[PDB]
């Protein structure tokens, strides 16, 4: 049901199925075997198995070969693999990879759970009012309560980047995720210099830009 | 399957000094290893094919050796944009089997971490609860405590944290820690205070506000 492209994140429920892509470079080759892998937090690295895009060849790891479907449509040298009676032990990162680049592809994300999506709120983490120093300060946000991952932070649009510190995200009792995001910056620019943290949780279609000072 | 053991699982080495580590095959893979370096945030990348080539590009600091079960990953002049997951594989035997990695971080001089605490805002309080926040910045080693203490009560239990992965340029790491109460709760109490420990710092710090404004 759920399509997930290259790089992509997806939250699925279990018993349910998802099917992930992965272009071919589009190079001329006699052959052209993609891999499948997948990687677990506290777990070593899993080969699925391997596919040719151009004869439509396969070959899977016999672990997988009743939960992963390799096929590929030839006209838009497109690879697919489909993941079936999804279980929490499908959430994972899986690569492709390709012959003609030395780096898998991006890293694509399933989420399987039953939890419901939900939008995180953003809070601010001032620098310390009526008892700031004159050194370094420190301010940030908290994007708090939110289902599934991920949740990206930036400063500024981008444009700060030195002294960020964008921490991973940890998941509470609750079920749902909380992330903080901070930077460091002259004591002495908090009076005019303009601190805003952008965040978006894309599978919400959430995005907050908040503007960060200290509190009257 | 065809299992792979790879030793040491983690790793701290100091800018300029050689890292080694090892694979060993359970079954004989002639040269059929591959080594691959996976950077924070970062997708696998190929370092070693057929045991002993280096890819194009791979700088000669990475050399790798071994033939039949016993196979080598050698890293000299370590840089600190090293640090990294290193993973073996072996593609002689189906399935496709990978070592379980080698986590090396890069050791450098203690750093004591700058403490930050900030008090929950009068948005969040207005929704129920209460999250206080202890940050503690670019800090070596990784070893920290933080405890939480309201009115002097130690806390425990009502606290996540999570750590940065470490610097590419300076070394060093960076936490944060979350108190998580009520509004109820914060509103019975008056000094919020984040006390820390670390390596680096001869005395505790720590870092407090009283509930107010
Ligand atoms: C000259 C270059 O020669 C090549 C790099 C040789 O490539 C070949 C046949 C061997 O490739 C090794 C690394 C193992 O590849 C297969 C069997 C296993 O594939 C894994 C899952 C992923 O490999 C990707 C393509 C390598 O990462 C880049």
């Amino acid at each position: 049901q759920v399509q997930l492209l290259e790089s992509g994140a997806e939250l699925v429920k279990p018993g349910a199925s998802v099917k992930l892509s992965c272009k071919a470079s589009g190079y001329t080759f006699t052959s052209y075997w993609m891999h499948w892998v997948k990687q677990r937090p506290g777990r070593g690295l899993e080969w699925i198995g391997r596919i040719d895009p151009n004869s439509g060849g396969t070959k899977y790891n016999e672990k997988f070969k009743s939960k992963a479907t390799l096929t590929v449509d030839k006209p838009s040298s497109t690879a697919y693999m489909q993941l079936s009676s999804l279980t929490s032990e499908d959430s994972a990162v899986y690569y492709c990879t390709r012959r003609d680049s030395d780096y898998w592809g991006a890293g694509t994300t399933v989420t399987v759970s039953s939890a419901s999506t939900k939008g995180p709120s953003v809070f601010p983490l001032a620098p310390s009012s009526k008892s700031t120093s004159g050194g370094t300060a420190a301010l940030g946000c908290l994007v708090k309560d939110y289902f599934p991952e991920p949740v990206t932070v930036s400063w500024n649009s981008g444009a700060l980047t030195s002294g960020v510190h964008t921490f991973p995200a940890v998941l509470q009792s609750s079920g749902l995720y909380s992330l903080s995001s901070v930077v460091t910056v002259p004591s002495s620019s908090l009076g005019t210099q303009t601190y805003i943290c952008n965040v978006n949780h894309k599978p919400s279609n959430t995005k907050v830009d908040k503007k960060i000072v200290p509190k009257s | 399957e065809l299992v792979m053991t790879q030793t040491p699982k983690f790793m701290s080495t100091s800018v300029g000094d050689r890292v080694s580590i090892t694979c060993k095959a359970s079954q004989n893979v002639g040269t059929a290893v591959a080594w691959y370096q996976q950077k924070p945030g970062q997708s696998p990348k190929l370092l070693i094919y057929s045991a002993s080539n280096r890819y194009t590009g791979v700088p000669d600091r990475f050399t790798g050796s071994g033939s039949g079960t016993d196979f080598t990953l050698t890293i000299s002049n370590m840089q600190s944009e090293d640090l990294a997951d290193y993973f073996c594989q072996q593609y002689s035997s189906y399935p496709l089997t990978f070592g379980g990695g080698t986590k090396v971080e890069i050791k450098r001089t203690v750093a004591a971490p700058s403490v930050f605490i900030f008090p929950p805002s009068d948005e969040q309080l207005k929704s129920g609860t209460a999250s206080v926040v202890c940050l503690l910045n670019n800090f070596y080693p990784r070893e920290a405590k933080v405890q939480w203490k309201v009115d002097n009560a130690l806390q425990s239990g009502n606290s996540q944290e999570s750590v940065t992965e470490q610097d590419s340029k300076d070394s060093t790491y960076s936490l944060s820690s979350t108190l998580t109460l009520s509004k109820a709760d914060y509103e019975k109490h008056k000094v919020y205070a984040c006390e820390v420990t670390h390596q680096g710092l001869s005395s505790p710090v720590t870092k407090s506000f009283n509930r107010n404004e």
